[PDB]
């Protein structure tokens, strides 16, 4: 993998209607990947070694977590949250990788974490130090059993 | 003075919709992350995030699976991304260069 | 391929 990198020029002629994103560290990313559980999410190695190395390569600290407890994730997810290095970075990124439905995730152990709660750690009012910057979260995870069929092409 | 929403500036992809599972491949890995990782890395340099996002739900959209004997052959996928951004999200790579 |  490699990531191309923008021209000088066209920093300069975008930086000022966009987000400040100058920071080194761009910001710190988080990729938590359950795998282990719902069955074994196979190929989700691939996933999680891909995130992470995209992230490197965009200029962010990554932190990993594995096979975590929906507890874990809550607890962990906060912890990350309120990470002093926010002060000074940025943005942010935030990955989920499980198996889930609808608004929620779930942990190894078959327990469901609410994706509104895990948005509210990063909120202004819980975040302060991420106030007016740009926060990204990826969520891999089923949001329903419901598989799509697809339609024809008329 | 100023004051904030409880909560802004937040974009979040998903891999799928509402109601809907998300498809994985036993050995390239999820769709989603396949296509995400591929766009990115390709069109950070000069492309906004939820720009990119659109990118990635092009390539979502033709995909197809390929499981034959299950009922997931030929299956398909949307992702979407949500945005309370407020501007455009450049993520400019390497700028500065060293 | 198969579901999450």
């Amino acid at each position: 993998m490699q990531v191309k990198p923008c021209t000088p020029e066209f920093y300069q002629t975008h930086f000022q209607l966009a987000y400040r994103l100058q920071s080194r560290p761009r910001g710190l990313a988080l990729v938590l990947s359950n795998v282990h559980f719902l069955e074994f999410r196979s190929g989700g190695d691939v996933d999680h070694s891909t995130l992470v190395t995209l992230f490197k390569l965009l200029g962010y600290d990554v932190h990993v977590l594995c096979d975590q407890t929906a507890q874990e994730m809550q607890e962990k997810l906060q912890n990350f949250a309120q990470l002093p290095a926010h002060r000074v970075t940025d943005s942010c990124i935030v990955a989920l990788l499980s198996h889930g439905v609808e608004g929620a995730i779930y942990g190894v152990d078959g327990k469901l974490l609410q994706l509104q709660e895990v948005f509210q750690l990063f909120d202004n009012a819980n975040c302060p130090s991420l106030q007016n910057k740009p926060k990204m979260f990826f969520i891999q995870a089923c949001r329903g059993d419901e598989t799509d069929r697809g339609v024809d092409q008329q | 003075k100023m004051r904030l929403p409880t909560r802004s500036d937040m974009i979040c992809g998903y891999a799928c919709l509402k109601g809907t599972a998300a498809m994985r491949n036993t050995k390239r890995g999820s769709w989603y992350i396949e296509a995400l990782a591929q766009v990115f890395s390709e069109r950070a340099c000069d492309m906004h995030v939820a720009d990119m996002l659109v990118k990635v739900n092009a390539l979502i959209k033709d995909r197809e699976g390929y499981a034959p004997g299950t009922e997931f052959h030929r299956c398909k996928e949307m992702s979407e991304y949500c945005s309370t951004l407020c501007r455009h999200l450049y993520l400019f790579p390497g700028h500065p260069p060293t | 391929d198969v579901a999450d």
